[PDB]
């Protein structure tokens, strides 16, 4: 029951199937990223970056969920191409200037008061 | 007769009278197909023919565009196609029928 | 049972006999004006903002301190009601300092808030107006008493809750006043409350005083460690 | 109640067409351009000669903000901190003490000059005219601290700026 | 009533004063600090206290309504002056 | 057309906050108490939602507060305490509830003030 | 392939941060995307963390050509929350700095459009006329453009004692400077061949596509928000509406002409009938007391500490209030909650509608046509994307 | 009651409350609920599903003949199971006449798109999305308008905060503008201005 | 304005207009720079008797919006949101530019 109307898929496993149509897509396009704007990243790495942002969302159930998640991919994929995005967004993914924060008990305690 | 209907993409109608009692008409025909007890049949029914008593009991342009109160006669046209699509749609929703959903209870409070 | 049925604005409500209009009114969830009732000390009725009009009755009661009838119909938003707050608020207002600004009661007085959504918006008092000297009541309560209002919540408070009976009113009429009468210090464990009970800025905190403002403040609420009592 | 900006006709006679024909030909309307152009050449032109000369100012402007003092040299503010809560940029900061001598003043008056949206509103809302915005403009700097004024700045400007603020508030007090 | 501090540093009339091993003095190094020189309660001081015939003085600071909002003043107490809470005045009755 | 979804609600992924202010926050769901200073109880009337407090510190420069928490302004109003906790579970927050306290009934007298041989006679009045 | 091109920020001819990539087959326009929220500061987020005056300096900053006419609007909408009526020479003196704020706009518009177009010569003429009405502003609040005098309750201040001397010593030369920009530019062949037949809209899709103001009555329909549904003191005054026929630059370019002259009929008219009275509304729980009574009275020191801290509160209730600002259409969607801060303010802008219709009116022209289109659609992207 | 005080106008009130009833008998499969302010604001509460139907009604029925939409929003309650409102608003040239319609819809229910019935709408239901999350089905180009390439989150909803998570900056090491987690000098000052008074007897709720 | 005859003359034949009738720069006939100062007068509810708040409070007046039709809960002629509006006049003065 719990009465929900769909997005786009009815069950999970069409909202698989668009989440590999949309993976095909991003795994196609890294190449002509990198070569489009110029980046001193590898092809590799933005394959890594791609399947590392897929993978933060691999925990999802709901098939509402995934199809929006889909379409925001899509949103960004659509973006990435027709270069409405700039280098600099591109390497926003990338965190270059951002220190590593510690996640250990003993190095917290001695930076400061955040958990 | 007249020139410039005065809004651009509109033209001039030559016969005017004729267009709009064959637009009546099948107004009227796509509203049979709507049940009796349907308040957009009535309504719609009642307006159109009043209208179209209008446009028959008036041969001149101008004194039926001031009896009409809608407006240079060629939007009267373009209202009646307006109406003629709306009824073929109704037809195909059926807005009469009973409330779909219910709202939550406290959907419409407000404040808060 | 014993309940007894009256009527706030029309509407029913069940209330325990001896049960004061206030509370009838509070029971459906409308706050009546009060600056001398609290509902920890012993009823006092002489501010008399409190006046509410009953139904088929001339003369206005005072909701804090008159108990309700059995079929009684108050009326809090009558015209009656409202002229006599803005009547109230207008002798309350005549002879009180101009003092919002220097004052620590600011943007918490009870007499501010009330003012604005009770009583008129302007003055027609054109005399001038009473000042009275100032108390030294010890280190902790800052006392301005020009400001004071005449609610008597301290005096009740220090009675009956404090359990001192240093606090009083010398004089009487328009130069009635509060206070000890001679140099004392109203030192006591529980003292520092008559600074939240007096509604306007006559009593203050002196450690407090022009550091801030309310509306500028975050609340946390926490517990007290300073004794066993939490 | 509506008029038409292009519905006007042609006329059509031969002499009407000749003088269109001329127009055209002849280019008659460019030269009616340029003569407009050579009339504006032989005006006197609008330029005023800055700094030496200054565009026009009112008693109501708002500038450079300043803190004030009573003639006896005492400061007007009290510490209400109404200028702080009326302000929509949130460019005032507040921080008041009991003096000395018991005064209800201020140890902290900041206003920062890249938040300020120059409203006035803080003028409107003190109830005793110690802070205004005062006359001047021409107080750009060569870097950004220099613009977040303290206590001191203020009151400087207030000290420099006195013998105008009280003039222009003495010509604009009774529309207030 | 300006004073230096035992490192040469104005202070004042909050009286804050960079501390001896404070770092944050390298920001007047090849400036200067704004320190304004009228010290209002030095000056406030020195004004002379008014005496009335009355038990209740009003005061407004001067200029009507370009002053302060119109106060009483209440001067019963002998051993001390009536004070303004805006202005800052001093006002007394004819004592002994 | 209906799929019956058989999960509990969860839009962590689609809000965008980041990771961090999603595990490690606490929040706060309470009436807020009445305000000491005053009588009225307008401000007691719904329920809030708010964040732990964060650090905050000394700007160098002026000494202003300085804070690096960006939910330290955030405040929500809900009418009951299900709705607010419906809105933290689903925004994935781990939250604190505190049960509404409201002022216990009492029973004024005026006449008690007089009493023949009662303690609760005024002394003064 | 159509060649894509980045047309903005960064261009003279975009009138503000606009990124407008278009698709060209040569110089034909395949297609326009305009992209905006280069300017979006997200003002209605802020407008929720400020009380109802607070908010009102944010209505000058959307649309920074016609600030009074936006602060007209917004105080129309909290006055019909507040169920409270602003005084009569208050409504005279909105209705005469609304007319000049609409000269202002259609100063700007007409001049920068023929700026685009390559005829500069008139943006100098007419900005000294610009700035003498800047100045009129700088009298009556100090600033010569973010006044902030328009306010929920009436206006700020009265007129200062020598203003409206000086407006008719304005308003009765404006019709030559505005007779020498018509030889500049109405009889011009070169001028109507740019402008003539270029983004002809009918009125079947102005319609729909939301246009309003000139966009609408260049195509002939007949509708200006001061007729239909008056404000203020407008259904007082008298004055034409210019009305188009053929839906395109040239039409458009007209009706503003005219609007400018009959906004100096009606500034005539408002000069002539300005009645004597107070200034805001005679009610300190909405409008603070003056100085003298703050400083006198108790319950005016009251109220004006009360309603500068806290405050007024507006009773809840949603409303959409709209007038015909000089760009169209200008609406607000207030919501109160029953407090002194505004729960949700929606900020309706004409030029919305008109640059998600750019691309429609830009269909088989070239570029300096769509140049042209964006001149004619009176652009400006603090009231698009606020 | 004269001088200060909005004047009343009835015959509009009435007229309004005619037409509301109008359109609740002609539509009763989507309307719940009309209403007419106190300044003459006629408003339809209506069902999401009849979105498409009810704005095609009022734009093609010859009494109705709103042609014209002023523009399209939402309202972000958190406290309501269905967190968003959505508001049309309407405009009648024909009978300058004016109708708000509303509706309702939660962050994963996606709303019909409306650019069929009026072209308007397009740029606000893509604002919508941008600034809500409000997904609309059917929409031509649905995506970002108002916030920043690669933005994460809606910054009108209740729950972001003022001033984002991010801000920006240039650096020199990678020659390029950056995003980092927000630090601020100052923190904004939250106000308590909220009167613990009641302002308006006539909109206090039941005591529960 | 201050200038040569004949460079008026030219000015004047130029624009085809006489120049120096309406000249935009402002030489002498504007307001002083100082005036007298005002009087203002005072509203309507600067009464001192029959002023009561309650007579004149426009926000207490204000109520929640009138419901027609909760679904909650004869001909009948039908009806419109408003009278048509009239058609437009032709502008007397000027009808056509
Ligand atoms: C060959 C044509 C040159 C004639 C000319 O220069 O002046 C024409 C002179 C300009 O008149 P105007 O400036 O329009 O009238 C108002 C004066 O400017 C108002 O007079 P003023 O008080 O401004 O006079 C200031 C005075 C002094 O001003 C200067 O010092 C300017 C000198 C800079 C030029 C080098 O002007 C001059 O003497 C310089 C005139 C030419 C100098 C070159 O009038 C004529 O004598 C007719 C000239 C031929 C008409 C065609
Ligand atoms: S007690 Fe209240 S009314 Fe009196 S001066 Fe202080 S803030 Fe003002
Ligand atoms: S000091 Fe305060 S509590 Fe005591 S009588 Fe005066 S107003 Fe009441
Ligand atoms: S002028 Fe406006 S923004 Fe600037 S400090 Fe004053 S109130 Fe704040
Ligand atoms: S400047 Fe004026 S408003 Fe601001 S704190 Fe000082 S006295 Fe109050
Ligand atoms: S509260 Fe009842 S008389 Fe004071
Ligand atoms: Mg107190
Ligand atoms: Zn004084």
């Amino acid at each position: 029951g719990t009465s929900v109307k769909p997005i786009f898929s009815r069950d999970m496993n069409e909202a698989k199937r668009r989440v590999r149509e949309l993976y095909r897509a991003w795994y196609r396009e890294v190449p002509n990223t990198v070569h489009l704007f110029q980046l001193d990243i590898s092809v590799k790495q933005g394959r890594d970056k791609v399947r590392e942002m897929f993978m933060k969302n691999a925990h999802v159930t709901d098939p509402r969920v995934v199809d929006l998640l889909v379409i925001k991919g899509k949103m960004e994929l659509e973006e990435t191409i027709n270069v409405w995005k700039q280098r600099t967004h591109i390497m926003r993914f990338f965190h270059e200037t951002e220190a590593p924060r510690p996640t250990d008990f003993l190095s917290k305690f001695y930076v400061g008061h955040d958990p | 007769l007249k020139k410039t209907t005065g809004l651009v993409g509109l033209a001039v109608c030559e016969t005017p009278h004729e267009r709009l009692k064959i637009l009546y008409t099948k107004i009227l025909d796509v509203l049979g197909q709507i049940p009796k007890n349907a308040a957009y049949r009535k309504y719609t029914e009642q307006i159109t023919n009043e209208k179209l008593g209008m446009v028959k009991a008036e041969p001149d342009v101008k004194k039926l565009e001031e009896q009409l109160q809608g407006g240079q006669i060629e939007e009267v046209i373009l209202q009646a196609e307006n109406e003629l699509s709306l009824a073929r749609k109704m037809l195909r929703w059926k807005p009469w029928e009973p409330l779909v959903e219910e709202p939550p209870a406290n959907q419409w409070k407000w404040p808060i | 049972s014993n309940l007894i049925e009256v009527f706030v604005d029309g509407q029913s409500v069940m209330v325990e006999p001896g049960t004061t209009v206030l509370q009838a009114c509070e029971k459906v969830g409308m706050q009546i004006p009060r600056f001398c009732y609290h509902e920890r000390l012993s009823v006092a009725g002489n501010c008399r903002m409190c006046l509410v009009e009953i139904e088929k009755a001339p003369k206005v009661v005072a909701a804090c301190a008159m108990p309700v009838m059995k079929g009684w119909n108050i009326l809090t938003n009558s015209e009656k009601s409202k002229k006599a707050r803005e009547g109230v608020m207008e002798f309350l207002l005549a002879n009180h300092p101009l003092d919002c600004p220097i004052c620590d009661q600011g943007g918490e007085c009870d007499l501010q808030d009330q003012s604005m959504m009770f009583g008129s918006d302007r003055s027609r008092f054109l005399e001038g107006k009473r000042a009275v000297e100032d108390k030294n009541i010890g280190p902790l309560v800052k006392t301005i008493m020009t400001r004071c209002i005449q609610c008597t919540r301290c005096i009740r408070f220090a009675s009956e809750i404090a359990g001192v009976d240093d606090l009083g009113t010398t004089g009487r009429g328009n130069d009635m006043q509060v206070g000890t009468y001679i140099e004392k210090m109203f030192m006591s464990e529980l003292s520092g409350n008559i600074i939240d009970i007096c509604p306007v800025g006559a009593l203050t905190s002196k450690p407090y005083a022009f550091t801030a403002r309310p509306w500028e403040t975050r609340k946390t609420e926490s517990i007290d460690v300073m004794d066993a009592v939490g | 109640t509506y008029k038409f900006v292009n519905m006007r006709e042609p006329s059509m006679d031969m002499k009407s067409v000749t003088d269109r024909a001329a127009q055209t030909l002849l280019w008659t309307e460019l030269v009616r351009g340029l003569g407009m152009t050579l009339s504006y050449l032989f005006r006197e032109p609008a330029t005023i000669n800055y700094p030496f000369e200054k565009g026009p100012l009112s008693p109501r402007f708002r500038g450079e903000h300043a803190l004030r003092r009573y003639p006896s040299g005492e400061e007007r503010c009290i510490a209400c901190k109404l200028c702080e809560a009326v302000c929509p940029a949130q460019a005032i900061t507040i921080e008041a003490e009991p003096r000395a001598d018991g005064s209800r003043r201020t140890t902290r008056y900041d206003i920062d000059m890249t938040k300020c949206i120059y409203c006035g509103f803080c003028q409107e809302a003190c109830p005793v005219d110690a802070i205004v915005e005062g006359p001047n403009f021409e107080f750009s700097t060569e870097t950004h601290e220099e613009l977040l004024y303290n206590k001191e700045k203020l009151l400087n400007n207030g000290d420099k700026w006195e013998a105008e603020i009280a003039a222009n508030i003495q010509a604009d007090y009774l529309y207030r | 009533g300006v004073r230096t501090s035992p490192t040469g540093e104005k202070v004042t009339h909050t009286g804050q004063a960079y501390d001896d091993g404070d770092y944050r003095r390298v920001r007047f190094s090849d400036r200067q600090k704004e320190v304004n020189e009228n010290f209002a309660i030095d000056l406030i001081a020195e004004q002379p206290v008014s005496e009335v015939g009355s038990r209740v003085i009003s005061c407004d600071g001067g200029g009507g309504a370009l002053g302060h909002p119109r106060v009483y003043i209440n001067l019963d107490k002998e051993t001390k002056t009536g004070t303004c809470g805006y202005c800052g005045l001093q006002f007394r009755q004819p004592h002994h | 057309q209906l799929i019956a979804v058989d999960e509990k609600l969860d839009i962590t992924t689609l809000t965008g906050v980041p990771e961090e202010h999603i595990k490690t926050r606490k929040v706060r769901i309470f009436v807020p108490a009445r305000n000491n200073m005053q009588s009225g109880v307008n401000n007691t009337k719904k329920w809030k939602m708010e964040f732990d407090t964060r650090e905050r510190w000394e700007n160098p420069l002026m000494g202003w507060s300085s804070t690096a928490d960006p939910l330290s302004n955030l405040v929500l109003t809900f009418s009951t305490k299900e709705d607010a906790v419906a809105f933290a579970e689903k925004n994935g927050w781990s939250f604190d509830v505190e049960e509404r306290k409201v002022p216990k009934p009492k029973s004024k007298s005026y006449g008690a003030n007089f009493s023949w041989n009662k303690r609760t006679r005024v002394s003064t009045k | 392939s159509n060649l894509t091109l980045n047309f903005g920020p960064q261009h003279p001819a975009a009138h503000g941060v606009l990124r407008l990539v278009m698709e060209l087959s040569g110089e034909m326009v395949r297609k326009c995307d305009p992209h905006i929220g280069l300017l979006h500061r997200g003002t209605e987020k802020l407008i929720e963390y400020k009380t109802y005056l607070q908010a009102l300096p944010y209505f000058d900053r959307l649309d920074y050509v016609s600030m009074m006419c936006n602060e007209q609007a917004y105080s129309l909408a909290v006055e019909k929350l507040l169920n409270i009526q602003p005084p009569p020479r208050a409504q005279w003196i909105r209705v005469l700095f609304g007319e000049i704020t609409r000269l202002l706009n259609h100063i700007m518009a007409v001049t920068t459009h023929a700026l685009d177009i390559g005829a500069m010569t008139p943006f100098f003429w007419m900005f000294e006329e610009r700035e003498k009405m800047f100045e009129f502003y700088e009298r009556v609040s100090g600033a010569r453009m973010h006044a902030a005098y328009i306010r929920p309750g009436g206006v700020h201040q009265d007129l200062p004692l020598g203003l409206l001397d000086d407006i008719y010593e304005f308003s009765k030369n404006f019709s030559f400077r505005i007779d020498e920009l018509e030889e500049m530019l109405t009889n011009n062949r070169i001028w109507r061949n740019r402008t003539v037949d270029i983004g002809v809209v009918t009125a079947e899709d102005a319609l729909n596509y939301g246009f309003s103001g000139v966009m609408l009555r260049g195509s002939g329909i007949q509708w200006d928000l001061r007729k239909t549904q008056p404000y203020d003191v407008y259904d007082q005054v008298e004055f034409d509406v210019p009305i188009g026929s053929r839906g395109d630059c040239y039409d458009r370019y007209l009706c503003r002409v005219e609007e400018m002259r009959q906004s100096l009929r009606i500034i005539s008219q408002c000069l002539n009938k300005m009645p004597p009275g107070e200034i805001k509304v005679d009610d300190a729980k909405v409008s603070p007391p003056k100085r003298a009574e703050m400083k006198t009275s108790m319950e005016s020191l009251i109220h004006h500490f009360k309603l500068y801290t806290e405050g007024y509160q507006v009773p809840p209730g949603a409303t959409y209030t709209a007038i015909e600002a000089p760009k169209g259409e200008f609406g607000v969607y207030l919501v109160s909650d029953g407090s002194s801060r505004p729960y949700r303010c929606k900020i309706k802008a004409p030029g919305f509608a008109h640059l998600a219709g750019l691309d429609k009116m830009s269909k088989g022209h070239m570029l300096a046509d769509v140049v042209a289109i964006i001149g004619t659609q009176d652009i400006v992207f603090g009231e698009v994307d606020r | 009651t004269r001088p200060t005080i909005r004047p009343r106008n009835d015959v509009v009130h009435k007229q309004l409350s005619a037409f509301g009833q109008y359109v609740a008998e002609i539509l009763p499969k989507y309307v719940q609920q009309v209403q007419v302010s106190c300044f003459n604001e006629l408003e339809i509460f209506i069902h999401p599903d009849g979105v498409i139907p009810v704005l095609t009604f009022l734009r093609d029925h010859t009494n109705a003949q709103f042609k014209s939409l002023a523009d399209l929003t939402a309202v972000d309650v958190p406290t309501r199971q269905n967190r968003f409102e959505i508001v049309y608003n309407l405009l009648s040239l024909r009978f300058n006449s004016r109708i708000r319609v509303k509706t309702y819809t939660d962050e994963l229910t996606p709303i019909e798109s409306s650019v069929t019935v009026y072209k308007a709408a397009n740029w606000y239901e893509r604002e919508i999305w941008d600034m809500f999350g409000v997904f609309f089905a059917n929409h031509p180009d649905l995506r970002r308008i108002l916030t920043d390439y690669g933005f994460e989150g809606h910054p009108f909803r209740k729950d972001f905060p003022l001033s984002g998570y991010v801000e920006l900056r240039y650096d020199d090491e990678v020659k390029r503008v950056v995003a980092e987690p927000v630090e601020l000098a100052q923190e904004f000052r939250k106000f308590d201005l909220n009167s613990p008074w009641e302002a308006f007897p006539a909109y206090r709720q039941p005591p529960e | 304005a201050s200038a040569t005859r004949v460079i008026q003359l030219l000015r004047n034949w130029a624009s085809g207009r006489d120049l120096q009738a309406k000249l935009q720069l402002r030489y002498q006939e504007i307001s002083k720079r100082t005036q007298p100062p005002p009087k203002l007068p005072v509203g309507p509810s600067h009464k001192l008797s029959n002023n009561y708040y309650c007579t004149r409070d426009g926000r207490r007046e204000a109520m929640p919006p009138s419901i027609v039709m909760s679904s909650q809960k004869t001909e009948k002629k039908a009806v419109t949101p408003a009278p048509p509006i009239k058609r437009w006049e032709l502008s007397k003065d000027q009808p056509y530019l």
